[PDB]
């Protein structure tokens, strides 16, 4: 999540880079599994900053 | 922990909406596709062809019938065969019994939508005739003299530009007209309109409009074989050149019609349609 | 300059070629005339066509329950009259140069609250249900009604409102107008720039590609009442940012519009 | 000091050429008189006229489906009299010291609803459509009108608002002032500083490159009712920041104004 | 995916408009023209100059004509033939008769809308004259004596500052005042305004406005030959000097006037114009 | 090009003024004067003094 | 799209760079052809990120 | 809380990292003291410029 | 104008620099000409992303 | 002026640095002066960028 509203305001679209012609793409054979980039959020963390927020300071 | 704000007030104009009458810019619409990311791709060979046909230059410079005149072999030396106003603006009514519907050419349909317009035009004519006819011909380009009736005199030939052509086998005569002015453009304007006349001279203020006439006159009498037709039917084309370009966009003045014209003409057009739709007749 | 076969090709002269001037100079140019006294530079129609302009005309909701129904990709043919009056834009004007186009379309409106002819009129406070039907199934056929214009108003039927397709809900007193963007969700990748000559598209047109499958719903969260309290609205249109003319073609007949 | 040639040619004088001081020092300055007592630094006249000033005079809209025509580029010949009363700005005061000028010109304006004189007003709670007509034919001839103001009012003709010319559509609202502007848009690109005597310019005054092709015009979304709503504006104007003034001439007699 | 909101709340302060009053900052029109993007270029040559015009300081320094005085054989010595004084504000009565119409030079325009003034003022004087004609002439510069009705006594001859000429074969004169004052500036007051008399004494504070008087004495009595005219008219001109700059720009006081001023001045008027416009005679 | 909108969607809190109470921060008036950049300088010897009179020491 | 939606933020205006004095400037001889920078969307990609999100993640 | 701030904008969002499976996660022993990073608000310094602003400048 | 209005942004003023003390500043003898460095307007280039923007893409 | 604005921007906060423990600050000796970093406006300056802005291009 944090890391999509990250990107969404560097490239102000949801759309990471620079496109590709549409006739020579293909992921007929790509199967998404539930681990990804996206599947672990932010706030589970313990680098000091963010224990500290965490405690409430 | 949730501080307190403490840093920059920013200041800002709210819009009802973003650059609805500009072209570039950004639109502010919601997309109702499930993807906030629509959007279609554009490539060469979509219709056809690789080039961009939306570009002006792509539809200024489709050649376009325009006019015919007559050239026989009664017309005497110094006969002006035809004279042509030199401007993008080509809208002139349908005929000389109908004037309130009107033909045009691909440079009329965008003139009849801009303020001003810069350029050269194409002059292309097509004899149609045999090789046993012979004439010589003067065509010319005479800048700032429009008629009798709102320029002063007549032209001096010796002080005129122009071509001396030399008809008996060719067939075809062109040439481009550049453009020529006091400004770095002119108006849109159709030649007839009344808001021209100044002092009961109808168009006498049309120099801020067209920029001259391209002149046909007859130097050489047209002389032809006895088994031939006497007269040659001659049809005028024009086109906009490399440079024809216009700047300021508007509403259109006249707008596409599809009604009728004449009783003639609607049994003409139904003839056809049958031929060009039918299943059997209709 | 005189031969018997001094014509140039159409393809060759849409590349540029053109015959010598009778001056005998070189054709050249720059972009002085442009900077020094009109600020810009104008090139093509895909520039012009963006320009927003009023789409429909005179439309109200005068009756209980009513709605807009709006079918944003439908030009109408010209008019057969010395006396046209309607909205004319320049998407409309230039599109009878060309044979085919594609890409989305744009929708605005402005809507206000009125008790009667002639009286006060206020901006809608309250929101507006905007809703697009895309499939050629139960709800779309409902919808269709071919001697109906590409702007009306009815009671939308039931097993529309409430199925649930794509929906956005504007707050004008927030938004100010209300702009939203139909996709060109098409069948393939070009339609054909046909045009109607009384209405609106019917399923034929639809399965035939000659229009992209699209029926455009706007509902107010009001009680409209014929008898005091009526909504006048108005409409406007352009084309997206993915939009294309292709293939020319030759000229219409023009005529003057009504002036009075 | 003396002698048979000690005048200064003009042309040299605009250069900084000046006589010795009848004190015999040079000439000097620096900056802290403005830093030290104003705050900023006053050095021409093209930061000068970019102020705002009312433009127009009693502007107001009281007959059915009624509209603001308005001329953005006209100035108006001087007073006659020892009472005058109408708007000053900081451009058409300056105006008089030269002979050309070119840019685009910006236009706001301010708007209230009132059920007539002396009694309540409210800012506007609808959306005013706003279009500008360049070109010379139909539409623009039909909005001329010599003996009106730079800021009329009247019943727009038909063959105009139907027609999609450049159409921003405003809602005060959320935007607070309308605030627009209009190109030079004009056929060379300079354009002699000409003046108006009795209200606005003909065809030939265009034709002439006399003043730009442009009327602007201001449409309400609301009824108006001579009886009992009208609505009242007020209209603002200054050139914009493409604007110049070229080629210094003499200066004109002044008068006092109405003081009362 | 379409996560959540979590980040920066800002602060805003919305506007009606932006920089209506100032000469800086940013403008938020919306755009008439097709581009959102419309502005003009702007060059050397534009109207014949590669200067800047609109710089105050190239309107400043226009010599302007102001006043005359006459110089006769019979001013004895120390006779005041003139006074002026020392300040932009260039702005006076038509004539003696009509005092509600003005006359006023490029400073006086500019003075007349703006609160604070700085710098030199340059004088020029031209001796209308023969070379038989021979006399000597004090000029000089007086800060803070204005006349003798609101300054103590007659300023000490001895203790100013100024330039004796013998104008016998010259003909001009010129020469630049400095500013001279307790503040870095002074105020944009014309002297006459009645606002500025104090105890029954006119103009009494305007010492707040004005840095005091040029004056031009008799140092020699004229003499002239027998066979030429015996009297001198002297022309006064003024402009700016390179340092002459204002501060608080404001509402001009007085405004254009296009109106009439005497029944002989309009009779010249329509004389020259006919002259200058007609076709035959109007 | 006019591209449609598909970027970050901010949040924003109005202010009818900012910091009125406050002696830091910024202010959110409109100048009169010509200069939306007008402000006068402050050095020493204005008054006759290198010393900040107003510091309450 | 993206790409200009992008470019329209960094320099706050459509214009992508610095003037060009307009007497030297020709574009007569060019000829814009469907396929440029501006003709291929972002949103037809491959990379990792792109295809995360593309499924809903 | 000046040094929060800034963060949130940043990365938009709290979250000041990466983030890190669950499963390998434990701050059991982790024992928080008053002393921290955020302890100490930036207003208490005698840098130059912040004197200057201290003293309304 | 393009160029002002990022130089606005940058340094959120249309100052553009340090600034230097009064006493010192002379621009007596400055005479402005009408060719400067925003006398050139933005839009006229023929750089390629500039070029296929005008033509609307 | 300008120079504050600037970096309320770039800190989101009138502080400019880190803070420092209070125990271990003193300002006793401290004696402001009238000329200081912020008592410079930064529109005094005669950069050719502006001087061109001052005189409207």
């Amino acid at each position: 999540a944090a890391s999509e509203l990250k990107q969404l305001e560097t490239n102000n679209s949801p759309s990471t880079a620079l496109g590709q012609i549409s006739e020579g793409l293909t992921t007929l054979s790509h199967i998404p599994v539930l681990g990804n980039i996206f599947s672990t959020p932010a706030w589970i963390s313990a680098k000091a900053a963010d224990l500290a927020k965490l405690f409430g300071f | 922990s949730k501080p307190t704000v403490q840093g920059k007030i920013g200041e800002c104009k709210l819009r009802g909406q973003g650059r609805m009458a500009n072209f570039d810019g950004m639109d502010m619409s919601h997309k109702m596709a499930l993807s906030s990311t629509n959007e279609i791709e554009t490539n060469e060979g979509l219709a056809g062809t690789s080039l961009d046909v939306m570009d002006l230059s792509r539809v200024l410079s489709i050649p376009n019938y325009w006019d015919r005149f007559t050239w026989k072999t009664s017309d005497v030396i110094n006969t002006v065969l035809w004279d042509n106003y030199v401007s993008p603006f080509k809208v002139k009514p349908y005929s000389a019994t109908i004037t309130d519907r009107f033909r045009c050419t691909h440079m009329g349909k965008v003139a009849n939508a801009f303020t001003y317009w810069r350029g050269s035009m194409v002059y292309t004519f097509k004899f149609v005739k045999t090789q046993y006819h012979s004439g010589r011909l003067r065509i010319s380009f005479i800048p700032y003299y429009y008629n009798t009736t709102i320029s002063t005199g007549t032209p001096d030939v010796s002080r005129t530009q122009k071509i001396v052509v030399d008809l008996r086998t060719s067939t075809a005569v062109s040439f481009t007209v550049p453009y020529i002015g006091s400004r770095p453009w002119l108006y849109c304007i159709r030649p007839e309109s009344s808001w021209l006349s100044k002092d009961n001279t109808d168009g006498a203020l049309m120099y801020n409009c067209v920029s001259g006439i391209v002149r046909v006159e007859v130097l050489n009498q047209l002389v032809a074989a006895q088994n031939v037709f006497s007269e040659i039917d001659v049809i005028c084309e024009v086109n906009g050149g490399p440079d024809l370009e216009f700047a300021g966009p508007t509403c259109p003045r006249y707008v596409p019609y599809a009604g009728d014209f004449t009783l003639a003409d609607t049994r003409k057009i139904e003839a056809e349609r049958t031929q060009e739709y039918s299943n059997n007749e209709d | 300059v005189m031969g018997e076969d001094q014509q140039i090709p159409r393809n060759e002269a849409q590349h540029g070629v053109h015959p010598i001037s009778i001056d005998t100079h070189r054709i050249s140019n720059n972009w002085s005339p442009q900077a020094m006294c009109i600020g810009e530079k104008v090139v093509s129609i895909r520039q012009l066509i963006k320009r927003f302009g009023i789409f429909g005309d005179a439309n109200t909701l005068q009756a209980d329950g009513s709605s807009f129904v709006v079918a944003p990709f439908t030009v109408t043919s010209p008019t057969k009259t010395l006396t046209s009056t309607r909205n004319y834009t320049q998407f409309d004007y230039y599109y009878y140069l060309y044979a085919f186009w594609r890409g989305s379309m744009r929708i605005k409106m402005v809507a206000e609250t009125q008790d009667g002819t002639g009286t006060p009129r206020k901006k809608t406070n309250f929101t507006w249900f905007v809703r697009m039907f895309n499939s050629l199934q139960d709800s779309f056929n409902s919808l269709i009604s071919t001697s109906s214009s590409a702007v009306t108003t009815t009671v939308l039927p039931s097993g529309t409102i409430n199925m649930g397709p794509s929906t956005q809900v504007i707050d004008p007193t927030v938004e100010g107008l209300i702009e939203v963007e139909v996709p060109y969700y098409n069948i393939s990748h070009i339609t054909p720039a046909v045009t109607i000559d009384d209405g609106t598209p019917s399923m034929e047109d639809y399965l035939k590609g000659h229009s992209p499958p699209c029926l455009l719903t706007f509902s107010p969260r009001d009680s409209i009442s014929a008898t005091n309290h009526i909504i006048t609205a108005s409409f406007m249109r352009a084309l997206g940012d993915d939009f294309s003319f292709m293939y020319l073609l030759g000229v219409p007949p023009l005529v003057n519009v009504a002036r009075a």
